[PDB]
């Protein structure tokens, strides 16, 4: 899930502090690619 | 059927923490208890 | 490791009520255990059989027997998130601040797969919200860690 990669551990600051992948990142669970975008009859719609 | 298994989790702050590097860690465990195909050798003219 | 106690593990495990209690009948092993050293409560716990949970306790099962990794069945109820067993456990006298080899404790368990009500029914019986494990986290650690809002106001 995203909440598992938002707490991977870059690295810890001098202090203490932890610097988390969510920090430095937003995460979401997004297409490999975002080339193709297909409609049928206007409405949303993939296919093969 | 399912069966009992050790179930190990790192903690990746007391790692980066201590400068033990998780390849470090992960290839010690893997090598030692799992086993490590390394490279090849020659056995009186054949490779093993 | 008798003949009944080998078949009430499986029993347990499975979740078959009318095999365990023809089993509680004839006179099983309660307190027999797997290599691992799981009892049928740890396996009722575990794989969440309400009905087992509560046969086996009335038949003397131990409720703070431990694995040789030193983990109880509040623990395996508490991380898997079965409530109904979690209190049922409790109130037979199920220690609530019940440390494993590893210093992590039932709340810790809960905290971390963000089980809310389970955290609420632990804090009533009386678990120490600031127990450290071996690394010196506390439930509140793992909740900020994870990015629960909710766990972290509960744990104020």
């Amino acid at each position: 899930s995203t909440e598992e990669f938002g707490k991977i551990l870059l690295k810890v600051n001098q202090d203490g502090s932890r610097v988390l992948l969510r920090d430095v990142a937003k995460i979401e669970l997004g297409g490999e690619n975002y080339d193709i975008i297909a409609e049928f009859n206007g409405q949303p719609a993939s296919g093969l | 059927e399912d069966t009992p298994q050790f179930k190990i989790d790192i903690d990746q702050e007391k790692a980066q923490a201590l400068g033990v590097s998780i390849n470090d860690i992960n290839t010690t465990l893997g090598a030692a208890w799992g086993g490590s195909y390394v490279n090849d050798f020659i056995d009186r003219g054949r490779v093993k | 490791g008798s003949d009944l106690g080998k078949k009430l593990l499986e029993a347990a495990r499975a979740g078959r009520d009318d095999e365990v209690r023809i089993l509680m009948a004839n006179g099983a092993d309660v307190n027999a255990a797997d290599v691992v050293g799981w009892t049928p409560l740890h396996l009722a716990a575990y794989w969440g059989h309400l009905e087992i949970v509560e046969v086996l306790l009335k038949n003397g099962a131990d409720v703070n027997a431990y694995d040789t990794l030193g983990s109880t069945p509040l623990h395996l109820a508490a991380h898997f998130g079965h409530l109904e067993i979690v209190e049922v456990l409790l109130k037979n006298g199920a220690d609530v601040n019940a440390k494993d080899d590893n210093g992590i404790t039932p709340l810790h368990l809960a905290a971390n797969r963000g089980h809310l009500e389970i955290v609420e029914v632990l804090l009533k019986y009386g678990a120490d919200v600031n127990a450290q494990d071996k690394f010196g986290k506390t439930a509140f650690d793992i909740s900020i860690n994870n990015g629960n809002e909710d766990l972290a106001e509960i744990l104020q």
